[PDB]
DNA sequence: TATCCTAACCAAAAGATGATTTGATTGAAGGGCTTAAAATAGGTGTGACGCTCGCTTCGGCAG
DNA sequence: CTGCCGAAGCGAGCACTACTGTCACACCTATTTTAAGCCCTTCAATCAAATCATCTTTTGGTTAGGATA
């Protein structure tokens, strides 16, 4: 209680950083699913919608090229398999680390 | 409304300390406030700088003794004031007050000629341990303004060979201000 | 022990329908005295485990639902308090404001006690006669009073005043038919004396069988439309035996309508402006307003 | 001798000098959002309205 | 057995609460581009205090450098 108190921006919170495999996980989603960030946020329940819109938006900035390249290489669409492949790569990758 | 008049008696305030009452938040109430005076296209005078100070820099306890401030850490007002006219009539001109928050600008100051006035009784004190002292809250900016003005003073202090001699740095620096 | 009386108490109205006197209690076990089993129910009473049925043979006792005495528990103890005043007001309810006003429980906790007991299939809430769209708070399995349904006059918080009047009409239109058709036998004045005159279940039968409103025509209620004609000026009501119609709608007796003349003709006063005229005190000879001057008689030369 | 003063200096107190480990501060990013513009779209909920002449009350005997 | 008139008592004008429902539209979804500023972790990058290992001066004290008593 004093009136020396600040006010400033703190609309950008901490948000959780994004993995590499992580990443790996989002291309071969484009490459899976497509670009419907709602259901994306539903394969990476980790992840909101918001968060999958940020991430394009970093990832267009300069991966266009990768985006175009997994989003040709498509594959069978699978929500359980997709479930799967993500918590066993992330044990995988905190076994490995 | 409170505000704009205030303003117009370039009676200072500043926006959260109205805020404080109201529940409000930055956004929700910046936004509003654009929202009423574009509306109204009244006239109104910006915050101008050496308004707030005065306000500011008396609402600190330095001035009288007390358990908390021994005397090493009491200080008269008038030169503090004036140390910080001092500094900060430098601050605009090298542009470092436009596009910021005000607020840190006055901190950074007041902190560094609270110290410049004893340096070798205040140099081992810092940002928070002198604030807390004071009951003061302080900017995460007064550091970005700080460390911005340390490089300043460091800048001038090389222009003076009889200053240049002694191979001025960041701990050294604080004791020359009142040569500079 | 009071922890024995209430298990007992308990246990014994489980298997007594009729209830149980305190003297049972004492009967399955003699060591508990009057006094401190009496305190256990002035308690239990507010406890939601006992409900108290006065009667000749002592004061009886009773429990209602496992929930009844569930909701006495902490705070839920205003919540079954609420219902024991509802339940006090039967099929009449109580509204919010009054609810509030009378126990002066907090009215935030009023809401979820209002919630829990619609939920619980306990109390509903009624719009009424008497504030309209203020509600009354009532017995979820009973119908309400009167003074809430408001009969079938009383429709969607507004009055059917043409119902009501149709029915006046209506129900004169057959007093004076039957009057007229009767005096028409024009035989005697002694068999007028009961001719003339119309059974309510007669005309209740034939103004249900026109059918005009689908809303249901009452006994009573179209013998109450009846009591309006008399206060008309219009009809008369004579009394006889209760074996006229199917009903006979008084103690060993039944009752009768019958259509009425107007003694006199319309005076000659009523004819006079000045009888009409509003300004009556206010008109004077010497007035700003005055017969000299006045409008209404002046137009009321021509017609 | 029986022992201390004190060169040399061992043995340790104690005094103290330096490199390193351990403990602490911090750059810059992650990434996040704000002023301002363009527009169509829908819902559902909020919340305007100090006496003292006049006057009062009920018993006690006449008639 | 009604009732007129007595004695005891009080008084005032002068004192240079609310609904409550409709209604209309605020409110939101939902995207694009600017710019600098502001923002929290979070480790990386960097810096500072205390400690361990060891040398050195003095207190103890001897050997041997030295001495009175
Ligand atoms: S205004 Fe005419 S009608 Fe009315 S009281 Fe006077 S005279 Fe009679």
């Amino acid at each position: 209680g004093s009136t020396t108190t600040y006010s400033s921006f703190r609309k950008n919170y901490y948000s959780k950083p994004w993995s590499n495999k992580e990443t790996d996980m989002f291309f071969l989603a484009i490459s899976m699913v497509g670009t419907d960030f709602s259901m994306i946020g539903q394969l990476f329940p980790h992840r909101a919608r918001i968060e999958i819109k940020n991430k394009f938006k970093r990832e267009e900035k300069t991966n266009g090229w990768r985006i175009d390249k997994a989003f040709q290489e498509k594959r069978p669409f699978d929500f359980d398999f997709f479930a799967h492949l993500l918590q066993k790569v992330l044990a995988e990758e905190e076994k490995r680390k | 409304c409170v505000l704009i008049t205030c303003r117009q008696h370039n009676w200072p305030l500043t926006m959260g300390a109205i805020c404080t009452l109201l529940y409000a938040d930055l956004d929700v109430f910046s936004s509003t406030y654009m929202q009423i005076v574009k509306l109204l296209g009244l006239d109104v005078p910006s915050l101008c700088l050496a308004e707030l100070v005065k306000t500011y820099c008396s609402s600190f306890k330095l001035f009288q003794a007390s358990p908390s401030v021994p005397a090493k850490y009491v200080e008269d007002k008038e030169k503090m004031l004036s140390r910080t006219m001092q500094l900060v009539e430098l601050a605009n001109e090298t542009w470092l007050v436009t596009g910021r928050h005000p607020l840190p600008v006055i901190t950074a100051a007041t902190f560094l000629a609270w110290q410049s006035l004893q340096p070798a009784d205040r140099l081992s004190c810092s940002l928070a341990r002198f604030c807390k002292l004071a009951n003061v809250d302080l900017p995460y900016p007064a550091s970005s303004r700080l460390q911005e003005l340390l490089a300043v003073l460091l800048r001038m202090a090389e222009q003076l060979a009889w200053l240049r001699v002694l191979r001025l740095d960041k701990r050294s620096v604080v004791k020359h201000i009142g040569d500079l | 022990d009071p922890v024995e009386i209430e298990n007992r108490i308990i246990e014994l109205c489980h298997q007594f329908p009729h209830g149980i006197t305190d003297q049972v209690i004492q009967n399955e076990m003699p060591h508990i005295e009057a006094q401190q089993r009496a305190v256990a129910i002035n308690r239990l009473l507010s406890m939601g485990q006992l409900d108290l049925l006065r009667s000749n043979t002592g004061l009886l006792y009773r429990i209602k639902d496992s929930q009844n005495a569930g909701k006495m528990k902490g705070s839920d103890n205003q919540e079954k308090l609420v219902y024991q005043i509802i339940e006090d007001a039967g099929n009449k309810g109580i509204w919010s404001r009054d609810i509030r006003y009378k126990s002066n429980l907090p009215l935030t906790e009023i809401n979820k006690i209002l919630k829990n007991l619609e939920s619980k299939k306990l109390i509903k809430a009624v719009k009424s006669v008497a504030a309209s769209k203020k509600k009354v708070y009532m017995l979820y399995n009973l119908q309400p009073d009167r003074s809430v349904t408001g009969g079938a006059w009383y429709s969607d918080q507004d009055f059917e005043s043409e119902f009501v009047e149709v029915l006046n009409q209506q129900c004169f239109k057959f007093l004076q038919s039957k009057a007229e058709t009767a005096r028409e036998s024009k035989q005697n004045p002694m068999i007028q004396r009961n001719s003339s005159f119309a059974s309510s279940h007669e005309v209740w039968k034939y103004i249900c069988e026109l059918g005009i409103s689908k809303v249901e025509l009452s006994m009573e209620d179209i013998e109450t439309i009846l009591n309006t004609l008399i206060y008309d000026g219009k009809v008369e009501m004579t009394i006889i035996a209760a074996k006229e119609g199917t009903v006979g709608s008084v103690d060993g007796h039944m009752k009768l309508y019958r259509a009425v003349n107007p003694i006199i003709p319309p005076t000659g006063l009523v004819r006079a402006p000045c009888g009409l005229c509003p300004v009556f005190d206010d008109c004077h000879e010497g007035g700003e307003i005055s017969p000299s001057n006045c409008i209404y008689m002046t137009e009321w030369l021509e017609f």
